[PDB]
């Protein structure tokens, strides 16, 4: 019925702010408010404003202050913007225990205050940084608690899995592994988004030597538009959240779909296009055009699912999937039919005007869940291991109140998931 | 492929449909785990306030036991002075008023044996 | 967050006089005067080093301590002397000592409070705290001694808030003074127990930099000093400046230091010294980096070589492209990949900031938590142990009110660090 | 902060008076008083006040006591110009003489004046906010120089706990008129002295006399001839704490620097270029050489040699036109063509201090004007030589009780004598002991 | 300090008349008259020997004692007779005796007081005391006897103040007189107990000087006497004069005498004699010194030779250079190094005074604490013991009121001294 967006953590927020903009630019909301089946995310105010169903929560100011600064300043109730004095200083310890505890009851209030006006809320979309301070720490604690005050209502995490170059920090592995252990039973489905792969795309097709922070976001927001949307403008493949895990995740364990946005190409080239209804599909089936830095050609597939947008009638998709089959490494794991639940949406795939991506006459999306997302689970777990094999940074947490046997036993769970994954995988 | 694709839903702005290609073939009374956080913090730090409340009143002691190690220097050999410089008056008024008490017996022996002229012719 | 400054000692108090007046030049402050500088940035996070007061004018968040007037009227009668708020001037009357005991016990806990209690105001005054940073000589007294004390009293009035020191570990060529080790080894103990970060600026390099590589015949106290001043400038840039991401000093501790024992980063700096031909400005980026990871170019005597790096961080300076920087650093962990801890992944992080320092169109600065640094320690420790040998000039601390064995249980702490620092080549 | 000069004994006094003059000739006080140089006295805020306190409005007055148990000496000062320089109170004279024995000064005729001295002493450091100690000048051997001095010292270390004490002792050489009984006197005082003293500048007369025959070229070395020489050493030893400059400061930390082990350690000095007007126009002397000739057995202070005894703290004191770049690569060279001699564990010293200040000598003097001058305060296990050169003299006199009773009479004990030499016994062994190692 | 003078006996009273009038000539005094001498020095330390009175005029600090008028009006009707203050004249009326007993008991303690009590005035008068010096014959009576008594009574009225005697130990050739040894040995006892210094001027030398080296056929009492007068002159010079360092007479005792037993210095003098024979002037310094360390150039019969010196002191007279004196003396403890006590270090001290005596451009005087001096004793003791043998002329002291055994306990006191004097060649 209705949908809340919780943004937590520097990343989370900046993705939020710069994706919530692509929301407006699609339903036509002037910052102000008035836009002279779309209320899926927003609730209509007094008589003029259009206001999101949003919470932005960080433990610094900075991030949220610039939302209270740059136009859009006009878009929110100042209440939906929760800022919190002392910073999470880059550790799950902080967020989840010390400085988190302090703000969690206040957030959790305005959260309610929002789904309260909303007759039949159907769940949450939580955006957060995989590693790093409040993005990992608070998130978890947020999640723990939501799964309490709202039993049913499912939860979709959009996590920004941190790549070496696009500024991490030493302690990250710890933080991602930490949260993602204590997160995963409270989450239903989870869109992992590896930065490398977004960053790569940006050097690749967008052709930016530098890939800018907000450069990466405009990209991802688009994925995020296309992943939502089906429930925003309405029109199936998943019109509701509990339809996400129906189609994408077979086994309790939160399964992490990888996505694959279709035609990114740079204005400069905005006039080469109208791109092959086949090809968009066929280039989306590309290691090089991914989302997470793996490859699904060295790991079996267990639920494919394309999300289309724009001028596309099925008779194309169809004998264009057949062909996306015959000259391809298919890979369907023993028992999951040979999926592809597809959804066209008609809706011009509107992109940002001060952007780098250009106007498009149709775009794809692909939400596939595969035993190769499992690569990213040890690419991380290695970093972890040999840091932990010398306790590396341990105490900066144990100080702020954690136990050793947290760390020990959380990695002793990824141990299972990593074995869980590759296990269900390819059979006899 | 020879695929079929049974058709699922139609909206004012959409459509969905399966295209299957080849046979298939919480509860939280448990935030005691969270007070505990601080039961460990405000310990592990209310015990670096009392492993350091200590670093403290030894400072206000060390510099107090030199004021103690020097009060007690006026104590000893800063008075050894007075009852050694007395074991002077002692030692002299002995050797003096005893150089007077022999150079005074050539008085008795020179007067009570000069009144010897009590003899006389 | 926001940080306040403790400057303590004939050294600590030039070190910072010289500091202030190169940072004040960056954001651009007259003697008190406001801001005059046609590039707008500056005032962003001038919150950090400046509490702002009456009129458009500015005042640093600093507090000055010495156990003898002299070296304060050095600052007032001098460079940016008119800048500091007079009751941020804590002069000790008395006698400095220049023997730790005096400064950490007798003449020390004599002043202490007046200091401690102005920090109290300035701190509990500023909007929300970060930590404290103090500067001092780690040998001689008042500062080596009074200072170590302050921090050992800050901690407790300020426990959650963390700790920074610029501590000039001293040498034998450049200032004689038969005692230094004693004070140093005493303070090395001190530091290791209760800061979370300390920069180990060693004079033995600072002098040897100014010689070997920088003409300077008989290197001054000033012309020298300068190096450190420019070194602190970089080491602060990323807390002092942009929006290219923030710097919670914490967020800098809990990343630089794997192991509680405040592992003192040896620093380094890129260009150096003089108006001449580094002032020719073709200081390129390749030519800059492989000069920042040099032996001869670090502030601590200590070649990485004899010790791998735990974690390292670099801060770059000027309109230059990371197209080149990203790729130039990612070469140094190659034609040097061997001497970098195996086990801590992205243990090299770098940041770029586009506003140059005093002069110099290009500059970089280096932060080095490396095992090698124990070379500095294994050094003072044996300069020490060879004195504490025949229980040497120690009757000087004997009598000022210490115990015979406090010298041991601090020798046998340093001499410890030595060998977990050694211990960490596994 | 401020500094008192106590002069005790014929020598002590005459060194004082003829040293305090070199004090005046440097800061510019013509007897009279006023140094029509800047201010002080209308607000004594100058760096020159280290030793003086500014009077009324004109005269400049030392922070001094001169104390002797005869008149003569001090009557000297009340006679010869300078008569105008002191408050008549600072000059304590005391009727009957100390007749050449520690017995006298320290017990009999001392006891009588000590309480009066000790008064004007206070009365001086009382105006003086933060006195930092005493400079006691006295004769090593001989009457009140040894006797009273000790008593003085005993007592100061009482009425002023902290405030350290520097003795300048004139260790007596055979020819430059001693007296038989001397050994006794010097060994006596120096036992009972040494725990109340912090640091001690022994100045052997021979070596000074020697220098006067040598370079000054006087067949006769006059009493006031030796003094002008020594006053210069004394000037240079002080000074660092007298006028000032970033150059160098006090011996407050040149002690810290000089003596490592409780026992008072007796630094030897070595003033730089002594040369006689007649030759005031050969000079500007090698910045290297002054140094290099100050490192010389023949140019010393005490009659020993530091080339058959290890060194445990060197410390040059420079004056006049000298920038470090010289001293520096001119020490390296006072390090290669030399018997270095650094004992096992005292790094390889030389804390040095230039002072810029023209090394002004006396106008009716014999020494001439100088462009620059060294000083060298080195503490060495060879000063221990003079410790038995004397102790031998003692022993064999005492091995027949020689002159004993002249004390025992005036009130002493035998076991003072016995147990005092039983302490030099230790010092002599302490010394040579800490010395050269494995 | 300042010293007063007791002059007692026929001898003691010329000895000093002649003394006074050669010291009075040095500082230059008329009969009473002021000072007349174009060389200015003189009056420095004329305090010592002269209390100054009414008018510019002068008066000696001297007191004169005799137990028969005669030898007083010798001084008044004589040389510098008008000089002494009349109540410093204590004449005894009575009979001298010339037997110690009379002068120490009977006719002595008859006068005693009148003396004792003018000494009291003159002394307790002068600004601060030094001690006393007395002159006398050590044989015969009044002065040998009255005198020894005075000092034994001064001591006690003046104990802290010390003691000096010119005592003419008598001989057999030049004055016969049955008795002398008796008086001498009686006084020798006396002296040894309670003076700190006594000059042993012996007549056996004094005569033998005047003979075998000084033509003088039948040597007078005057022409002879003279020697001593000039001898006392030197022996006082350095208390009497310069600023070339002082002379507490004490300083002179507790330096000359190692051993309480007042060891009597044998003196000697440099040039000698002549009315009809002195024209030399060419009295050189070499030629002076090895003439002062001569056998028959001493005032005591006694050659050093048969005894080492304990301590010696010499005082030199005239414009002459120590360039030469320092070096000449330091040759005598070489060419003669053997006969000087091993064990008392700089036991030879000398002093130089640039004002000649009567006549004589150059002169030196000698002070000789030497063991050998027991030669004078071992002599009088055996001159005595050979009389006390057959208990001789003693019925003369028998009856005047003495005990039989006081003669023994004074023989056996001298006979003692003898052999600690002998005892001290170890
Ligand atoms: N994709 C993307 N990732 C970001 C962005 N900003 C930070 N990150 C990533 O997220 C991680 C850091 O997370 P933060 O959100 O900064 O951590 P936090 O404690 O929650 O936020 P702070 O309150 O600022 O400390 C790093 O691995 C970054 O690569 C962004 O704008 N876009
Ligand atoms: N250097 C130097 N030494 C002197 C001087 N006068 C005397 N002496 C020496 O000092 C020692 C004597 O000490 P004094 O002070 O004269 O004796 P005192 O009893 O203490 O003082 P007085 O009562 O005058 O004797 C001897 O070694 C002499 O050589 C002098 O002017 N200069
Ligand atoms: C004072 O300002 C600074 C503050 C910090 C850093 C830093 O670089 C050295 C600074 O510059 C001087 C920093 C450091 C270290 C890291 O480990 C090497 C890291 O990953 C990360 C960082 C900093 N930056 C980031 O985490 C984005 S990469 C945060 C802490
Ligand atoms: C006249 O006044 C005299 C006074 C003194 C001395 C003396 O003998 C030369 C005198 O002349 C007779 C004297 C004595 C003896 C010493 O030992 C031989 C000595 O070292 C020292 C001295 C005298 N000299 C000194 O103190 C400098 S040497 C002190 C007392
Ligand atoms: N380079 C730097 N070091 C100094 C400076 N002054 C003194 N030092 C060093 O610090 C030590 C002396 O300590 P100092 O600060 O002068 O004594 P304090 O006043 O008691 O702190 C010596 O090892 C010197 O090398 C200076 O200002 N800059
Ligand atoms: N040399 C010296 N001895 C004298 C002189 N007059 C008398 N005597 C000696 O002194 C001794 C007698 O002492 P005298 O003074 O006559 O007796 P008194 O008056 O009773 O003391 C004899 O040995 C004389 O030789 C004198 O003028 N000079």
């Amino acid at each position: 019925r209705e949908c809340i967006s919780i943004h937590v953590g520097q990343a989370g927020v900046q993705i939020g702010n710069a994706c919530w903009e692509l929301y407006c630019l699609e339903h036509g909301i002037q910052p102000d408010g008035q836009m002279p089946s779309f209320n899926t995310f927003f609730s209509e105010t007094g008589a003029g404003k259009h206001v999101p169903r949003a919470v932005f929560v960080d433990l610094e100011p900075t991030v949220i202050d610039e939302v209270r600064t740059g136009t859009y300043r006009q878009l929110f109730h100042p209440e939906q913007l929760i800022s919190g004095k002392e910073d999470a200083a880059n550790n799950y310890a902080r967020g989840h225990y010390t400085i988190g505890k302090e703000i969690i009851d206040l957030v959790l209030d305005r959260v309610r205050k929002l789904a309260d006006q909303c007759t039949g809320l159907q769940g949450f979309l939580v955006f957060h940084s995989f590693g790093g301070g409040t993005g990992s720490g608070f998130t978890s604690l947020l999640m723990e608690r939501l799964s309490v005050d709202y039993g049913k209502k499912s939860k979709l995490e959009f996590s920004i899995y941190p790549a070496p170059q696009v500024s991490t920090a030493v302690v990250e592995p710890y933080n991602s592994i930490l949260t993602t252990h204590t997160t995963l039973e409270h989450s239903d489905c989870a869109f992992m988004v590896d930065n490398e792969a977004i960053y790569d795309i940006c050097r690749r097709n967008l052709d930016i030597e530098r890939p800018t922070y907000t450069n990466l976001n405009r990209l991802m927001s688009q994925i995020v538009s296309s992943i939502t949307a089906s429930l925003r403008f309405d029109g199936a493949l998943n019109v509701d959240l509990t339809e996400f895990q129906t189609n994408l995740v077979p086994y309790p364990r939160i399964h992490f779909p990888l996505a694959t946005y279709a035609p990114v190409i740079s204005a400069e080239k905005a006039y080469h296009e109208q791109l092959s209804v086949a090809e968009i599909t066929n280039a989306c089936f590309e290691p090089a055009n991914q989302m997470v830095k793996c490859d699904p050609r060295h790991g079996k597939y267990m639920a494919c699912c394309l999300l289309y947008r724009g001028d596309v009638v099925p008779k194309d998709v169809n004998a264009a999937i057949a062909t996306i089959k015959t000259k391809r490494t298919i890979q369907f794991v023993d028992w999951c039919p040979t999926g592809f639940k597809v959804g066209i949406n008609y809706q011009p795939p509107t992109v940002v005007p001060g952007g780098d991506l250009a106007k498009v006459q149709r775009a794809v999306c692909m939400l596939s869940n595969t035993t190769a997302v499992a690569e990213a689970w040890a690419r991380l777990d290695h970093k972890f291991d040999l840091m932990y094999a010398k306790r590396a940074f341990v105490h900066w947490y144990v100080g702020e109140g954690m136990e050793e046997g947290e760390f020990s036993e959380a990695r002793e769970d990824m141990a299972a998931l990593e074995k869980d994954y590759e296990e269900v995988g390819a059979d006899s | 492929a020879d695929m079929e694709v049974i058709e699922l839903n139609k909206c004012t702005s959409g459509q969905s449909f399966e295209v299957i290609l080849k046979p298939p073939s919480s509860l939280e009374e448990i935030q005691k785990k969270l007070e505990a956080a601080e039961e460990r913090r405000k310990y592990q730090e209310a015990e670096l306030l009392k492993h350091l409340a200590e670093k403290r009143e030894h400072e206000r002691e060390v510099i107090q036991k030199a004021i103690e190690e020097n009060n007690n220097f006026i104590k000893m050999a800063k008075e050894k002075l007075a009852q050694k410089m007395e074991s002077n008056k002692e030692n002299r008024e002995a050797h003096l008023a005893a150089m007077l008490e022999r150079l005074q017996e050539k008085d008795k022996h020179a007067e009570e044996v000069r009144k010897n002229k009590e003899l006389k012719e | 967050r926001e940080i306040v400054h403790i400057q303590a000692g004939q050294c600590g108090n030039q070190i910072g006089a010289k500091f202030w007046e190169v940072i004040s030049d960056e954001h651009g402050i007259d003697p008190t005067g406001s801001y005059h500088g046609d590039s707008d940035l500056q005032l962003e996070r001038i919150n950090v080093y400046y509490n702002e007061a009456t009129g458009n004018k500015y005042v640093p968040r600093a507090i000055l301590v010495d156990l003898e007037p002299g070296t304060m009227d050095s600052v007032r009668s001098g460079p940016f002397g008119q800048i500091f708020r007079p009751d941020n001037f804590v002069f000790g009357q008395s006698g400095a000592g220049n023997n730790w005991a005096k400064g950490h016990y007798t003449e020390g806990a004599e002043l202490v409070d007046s200091v401690l209690d102005v920090v109290r105001k300035e701190s509990e005054s500023c909007d929300c705290l970060q930590g404290f940073q103090l500067t001092h000589s780690l040998g001689g007294g008042t500062g080596s001694g009074m200072g170590t004390l302050l921090i050992s009293k800050i901690r407790e009035e300020y426990p959650d808030r963390i700790m920074n020191t610029f501590s000039v570990m001293p040498s034998p060529k450049v200032s004689d003074t038969v005692v230094e080790p004693y004070n140093a080894t005493l303070s090395v103990h001190q530091l290791v127990e209760n800061t979370d970060e300390t920069y180990s600026i060693d004079n033995e390099a600072l002098y040897d930099i100014c010689f070997r590589t920088l003409k300077l015949t008989t290197p001054t106290y000033g012309d020298l000093n300068h190096l450190v001043s420019a070194t602190m400038s970089g080491v602060t840039t990323c807390l002092r400046f942009p929006g290219q991401l923030n710097a919670d000093l914490r967020k800098l501790a809990v990343n630089m230091v794997p192991f509680p024992r405040l592992h003192f980063f040896m620093p380094g700096f890129a260009p150096l010294t003089s108006r001449g031909s580094q002032q020719y400005r073709a200081l390129t980026v390749p030519e800059l980096t492989q000069q920042m990871f040099d032996s001869k170019n670090m502030m601590a005597a200590c070649d990485p070589r004899h010790g791998r790096y735990l974690t390292v961080a670099a801060v770059f300076r000027g309109r230059m492209s990371m197209k080149e920087v990203d790729e130039q650093m990612l070469n140094v962990q190659n034609k040097n990949s061997s001497y970098f801890v195996e086990w801590i992944p992205n243990n090299v992080k770098t940041a770029v900031c586009d506003i140059p320092p005093r002069g110099l169109k290009m500059s970089a600065t280096f932060i080095g938590n490396s095992t090698a640094i124990q070379e500095l320690f294994k050094r003072i420790s044996e300069q020490f142990t060879a004195m504490f040998r025949r229980k040497a000039f120690l009757h000087w601390y004997t009598g000022e009110g210490m115990d015979e064995m406090e010298f041991t249980e601090a020798e046998s702490n340093m001499n410890d660090l030595v060998s977990e620092y050694q211990q960490y080549q596994d």
